[PDB]
DNA sequence: GATCTGGCCTGTCTTA
DNA sequence: GATCTGGCCTGTCTTA
């Protein structure tokens, strides 16, 4: 475990505190640009290197082939692994746009060509839904599941707008958890299924979830309603049978309570929960890791880093998982003369 | 318009005896051009300044005509019978020049002039009596409130950089030449019917240390020679510090001066500024060795923003801090100082954050930040020292309103010095800000020499200089010619007594 | 006859409006800046060297028997020249002091040792004067001569501040040109004699001075009492006899009207007159060759350099002579923010 | 124009879309009548000229490659001359 | 060895 | 080769 500072070099304004890391095929691209793009990178991804404490942004280049993409803060990123057809995805479900909007559109991002000269291009992919389209949200998470052998795709959670009727001037810029139905997508084809279940009472929020085989595990999230943060872990299982996507789901006793977690995948399916927050004043400083199994998940903290002061009593604190046991987390700082770039940043390691 | 022409200068009779040196006996003159009879002519050295000034003596006599009230309703409350015992006044005047950048030259027509723009002012701070004989001096009126912008009387108005000493003796050199012809001559006015004498002692103890030290022919500001008031070399004044004893004064300085120059015994550079202890330079003004109360807050305030800079990582662990984590460790302070204290980041530090840094509550947000435990204690009670010592020079008269502090000030400071000295050594081995030293060497002695300070401070002065940008928006002409005219006047008028009294309503 | 364009490199806050160059024994050294000596060169002397348009200012030491000097603006420099007992002599008397005031001192400064690589100490000698001393002055100029064969020195011309009896604080800064008698100083002893002049019923100033074996010529300057710029050259003649040193003195027909003229040696005894301010608005840009013979002054004009429309259009200008014909002229500049440097300069040279 | 720029129903690539949407890489928030602002076309001519001015001062089109000492130098001459007359 | 791409650094422009 | 001195950069300090 260790942790160690970073210099943005030039260009730190491109990070805005919600945003999303892509880890694939070795290096990650960072996504969520503030504000619109700016034709230095018109794409609006970033391939992210960091070498000797130096973090270097360079600017991606989509395929011809490819939609382009407006820099969404908080959206729903599921890895899709390598397999038949097209490997390698990405999902991406819907986020809000720099504009305040909701996309409520999914989109597919995958890896095209390489390099010549340490260049890849990339291609995203819209797809079309119909439906039981899913309601336009944001933070909640999306996840990757396989029933024999057929895979698709679970939604849920999050926020959004107050509905078209509530909706007023005044209340225009409240938010409010979207109810709780789950929706099964198709990878192809666009099919989106809407089920809901007792014993989801609530729509969440920040909610991290994992995925392995054909079983989802959500994280306590943030349930705006009743402002806890639940220490109920939430546990689904489905099986898509001929023709009918079956659903089911349990609860279970202690599940941890932080929302806006950070996981980064370290072993075959273990991943290491930084955790953003234990409440709604103090952030959580535990690190956590969490494996899972048939059986069940199974929870074992390990020592968490030595913080620094700083990141001991900063406020706020946000980052993205660079994969590989490997984590990039993101201090604001408040300095006059403006710095000007405003997030310290800190490498953050497993064993 | 006409209402007025009585409480400007130039409109009271009055008379000096014996005559003035070098001064007209027209009493008469109103806001005179500074620049004071400059040829203007190509060939000579340009008159690139525009200036106003009230003839010195004309603006005293105005401002003490206007005092007339209040003199006479505290001779009467001393009961101190009026029309006898009337020649024996003694006036004491505070005077102070400081300057001020960025303020935006006009189009105009001419001449051309630098945008920093300096305002010389003075306040009278006591008048008092002494015959028939007998009894000391007698206070009658003493300034209640002199760090108020609402008594500055302003005098001379000017367009100078402050950096230029050519332009700036230029036009304060009048100035300065009535002052030391004053001194000598007893002023005669009529007032409360008789015609009675008034002397003046004149102490300039408003300006800044960089001003101070550059009409006085320093080296500024960050010299091996700290001291305007003693002789100390920085690195001597690191290992001793509490003791020490003032020296500097003007006569000393030009005599010092007059030796730099002449070089009787022939040393070189080195040791020739050693003998003469750092005066490069022939002073012009006369200044009292006195201590600015504003400056020195601000000094150590930022002394410790330092220190606690320094405490939030380790410095006296590892010795050599890196570059990246000297603004990390400042961010982490000001997010603190924001999240408790209520404290936001500045550039240059005001005396305001300065007296929200101080105070013990806000060393409170920053103990917690240091992991060690002893110097956590450490710095707290440094701070609690600090605020034991800081109202001694910050209040008005000490002698009064805080006697305990003022005679525990000696082994106080002492106490101070000796911990700095023993845990925080590495940041002061060779180095010692000027103020902290001034701070820890010669307030006792000042406080027992004037009676008092920070009733003497900057303040009175600085605080003004707001007045003169809004009185160069509202009440500004407004073209660069009769621009300072107005100004001068206005102020001036804003500064009375008379109307003050007048908007008091009387409860 | 050509001028190139010189950058100011580092610290040109230096140069101030009146100013003077010593050249002796090689280089010439800048003397008189802003304000009171800094640290960085507590002597107030400055070796000044022109490399590849660089213009650079170097720290002079002096030697330790020397006094320190004021940065005066506008003094009286006499270049006394190599002979017994003792070259090489500059006599600045009396100028400006730059805290405002005139110095009624005058100095003896010359060169001491060097290297040991490139140094040049110096020393500057105070000489009591025994008088009938002469009145404290700025502007006027001051002589080296010889007659049969002794040395002395003659001393007229410039203004001083109003007598100090009818000073008054309002017509303080006010100045007068002071009384028109010449004063010959020997060099040693410190005997300073005042003559009065039937031929010169006023004073004048800025009036450039050539001195050739036994007689000096003054050149126009400017009289503030009828603000006028005489055409009418004026020669004199001294006399040095045992023990009276009786002086005659005439007046020339034609002669050139100007003031803060430059006079950059040249020849033997051929100075260029590079010009100065014509009127109290137009300055001359003709630039004029004299040579100074016993039949009596030779006077040419010479084609000027080319000005760049800067220094044609500019409202004032100075400089001093670097000797062998060159010469250095300032340009004062505007803009904003602060260049940062005020003066712009140009070097002039001739054939 | 914007969901063309998203959509790009066509496949075409990043140099020549943007030529095809001609500019618009955003989705506009507001809708402001197409007008032109008074006050800024004045600052902008003006300072135009005084660009033009200050580079016709000494020779540009003569010699086309000027430094930053002649440049800089024009510009006090320029001022200097606005500033006295 | 030498491409290509991206890089920084420069380097100008235009609005502000 | 290798001092010297200066020269500039840098480096923190110290004032406004
Ligand atoms: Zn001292």
């Amino acid at each position: 475990m260790s942790l160690q500072p970073l210099t943005a070099v030039n260009c730190g304004s491109l990070v805005q505190p919600g945003f999303s890391l892509l880890d694939l095929e070795g290096d990650v691209y960072l996504f969520g640009q503030k504000g619109w793009p700016k034709r230095s990178c018109p794409t609006g991804i970033f391939g992210v290197r960091i070498k000797k404490g130096e973090l270097k942004l360079r600017a991606i280049s989509f395929s011809n082939n490819s939609s382009y993409l407006p820099p969404l803060r908080c959206p729903a990123i599921a890895h899709f692994e390598a397999q038949d057809g097209k490997p390698e995805c990405y999902l991406i479900h819907g986020g809000r746009t720099p504009n305040n909007e909701l996309s409520s559109s999914l989109y597919m991002l995958s890896v095209d060509s390489r390099g010549c000269n340490r260049k890849v291009t990339l291609r995203c992919e819209e797809k079309e839904l119909v439906g039981d389209v899913p309601s336009a949200r944001y933070g909640h998470t999306l996840s990757v599941i396989n029933s024999r052998g057929k895979t698709a795709c679970v939604l849920f959670g999050g926020r959004s707008y107050m509905p078209p009727t509530e909706r007023t001037t005044q209340n225009w810029n409240s938010v409010v958890d979207c109810p709780p139905q789950v929706y099964l997508i198709d990878l192809e084809f666009g099919c989106c299924t809407a089920h809901t279940l007792p014993e989801l009472t609530d729509g969440q929020s920040f909610h991290v979830a994992l995925a392995r085989q054909d079983c989802v595990y959500f994280l306590g999230g943030h349930i705006l309603s009743s402002d806890c943060r639940p220490s109920r872990l939430i546990r689904l299982h489905v099986e898509l049978l001929l023709g009918s996507p079956v659903l089911t789901c349990t609860i279970l006793h202690e599940g941890l309570t932080i929302t806006s977690a950070i996981a980064s995948p370290i072993g075959y399916h273990e991943y290491i929960i930084f955790g953003g927050y234990q409440s709604e004043t103090q952030k959580r400083m535990e690190c956590t890791y969490v494996g899972l199994d048939d059986v069940g998940v199974h929870m074992e903290s390990r020592e968490p880093p030595q913080w620094t002061s700083e990141i001991s009593h900063s406020r706020t604190w946000f980052g993205g998982s660079l994969g590989k046991g490997t984590a990039l987390v993101a201090i604001p700082s408040e300095g006059n003369p403006t710095p000007p770039e405003a997030y310290h940043f800190y490498q953050v390691s497993f064993q | 318009r006409n209402a007025e022409k009585e409480l400007l200068p130039g409109f009271h009779q009055f008379e000096w005896q014996p005559a003035l040196k070098n001064v007209s006996t027209s009493w008469d003159v109103g806001i005179i051009d500074g620049l004071s009879g400059w040829t203007v002519s190509v060939d000579d050295v340009p008159a690139d300044t525009i200036s106003r000034r009230f003839r010195y003596d004309v603006a005293l006599v105005s401002a003490l005509k206007d005092l007339e009230e209040d003199i006479m309703e505290g001779l009467r409350e001393r009961a101190l019978d009026d029309s006898m015992c009337t020649s024996g006044f003694t006036v004491v005047v505070k005077e102070s020049c400081d300057g001020m950048g960025d303020v935006s030259e006009k189009h105009g027509s001419g001449p051309a002039v630098p945008e920093k723009a300096v305002r010389f002012s003075f306040t009278i701070m006591s008048i008092s009596i002494r015959l028939e004989g007998e009894d000391d001096g007698i206070t009658i009126f003493q300034e209640q409130k002199p760090n108020s912008e609402l008594s500055c009387r302003p005098l001379c108005l000017m367009f100078v950089d402050e950096s230029d000493h050519e332009t700036l003796t230029a036009i304060l050199g009048p100035v300065v030449a009535e002052r030391k012809a004053m001194m000598e001559s007893r002023l005669i006015i009529s007032v409360g019917g008789l015609l009675r004498s008034f002397r003046f002692f004149f102490r300039g103890t408003g300006y800044d240390e960089k001003m101070v030290r550059e009409m006085e022919g320093l080296e500024a500001s960050g010299s091996t020679y700290i001291c305007t008031l003693c002789d100390s070399t920085r690195a001597e004044a690191s290992q001793n510090m509490v003791l020490h004893s003032i020296t500097r004064s003007h006569d000393e300085n030009l005599e010092r001066y007059e030796i730099w120059r002449k070089n009787p015994f022939s040393e070189s550079a080195d040791e020739l500024r050693d003998r003469v202890k750092g005066v490069s330079a022939k002073p012009f003004m006369e200044t009292q060795p006195t201590l600015d109360a504003l400056h020195c807050d601000i000094g150590n305030a930022t002394e410790f923003y330092k220190i606690f800079q320094d405490e939030i990582g380790e410095v006296y662990q590892k010795p050599n801090p890196s570059r990246e984590e000297r603004r990390r460790w400042r961010s982490t302070l000001d997010k603190q100082l924001r999240k408790k204290m209520k404290l936001k980041p500045v550039m240059r530090m005001n005396g305001n954050y300065a007296r929200r840094l101080m105070t013990r509550e806000a060393v409170e947000a920053v103990c917690e930040l240091v992991p060690s435990e002893e110097r956590r204690e450490a710095l707290l009670k440094l701070m609690d020292l600090y605020l034991q010592m800081k109202p001694v020079w910050r209040s008005t008269c000490p002698s009064r309103d805080c006697p305990d502090q003022l005679c525990q000030y000696s082994y106080n400071s002492q106490q101070f010095a000796d911990l700095l000295s023993s845990m925080f050594k590495y940041r002061y081995d060779g180095k010692i800000t000027n103020y902290l030293h001034k701070t820890l060497a010669h307030v006792p002695e000042i406080v027992e020499r004037d009676g008092s300070i920070g009733a003497w401070a900057s303040e009175g002065n600085e605080s003004g200089n707001k007045l003169f940008r809004r009185f160069r928006k509202m009440n500004a002409r407004q073209s660069k010619t009769f621009e300072l005219e107005d100004i001068l006047k206005h102020h001036w008028l804003y500064t009375s007594k008379y109307l003050q009294k007048f908007m008091e309503a009387h409860k």
